[PDB]
């Protein structure tokens, strides 16, 4: 999920993107 | 400002930010 | 705080204080 | 939609809790 990846860990355009509708 | 560490509300803006008119799905659980 | 006009990053904000863990969608076009 | 429902308009808490998951 988002916030394993984004939070607990670093980022990243690539991910942030793939939540975008 | 999106390769950092991003919590909470933070993230929430980061998406806001990037996906702009596009919307996006928040979902911290799943 | 939510009856009130929220546009922009606000209203993302109400939706994340509101919605809590249960995440939320925010499409601003549709 | 929620912009026309709670910008353009004003809010509610039950239109906020409809777009949450």
């Amino acid at each position: 999920g988002i916030v394993e990846q984004c939070c607990a860990s670093v980022c990243s355009l690539y991910q942030l993107e793939n939540y975008c509708n | 400002f999106v390769n950092q560490h991003l919590c909470g509300s933070h993230l929430v803006e980061a998406l806001y930010l990037v996906c702009g008119e596009r919307g996006f799905f928040y979902t911290p659980k799943a």
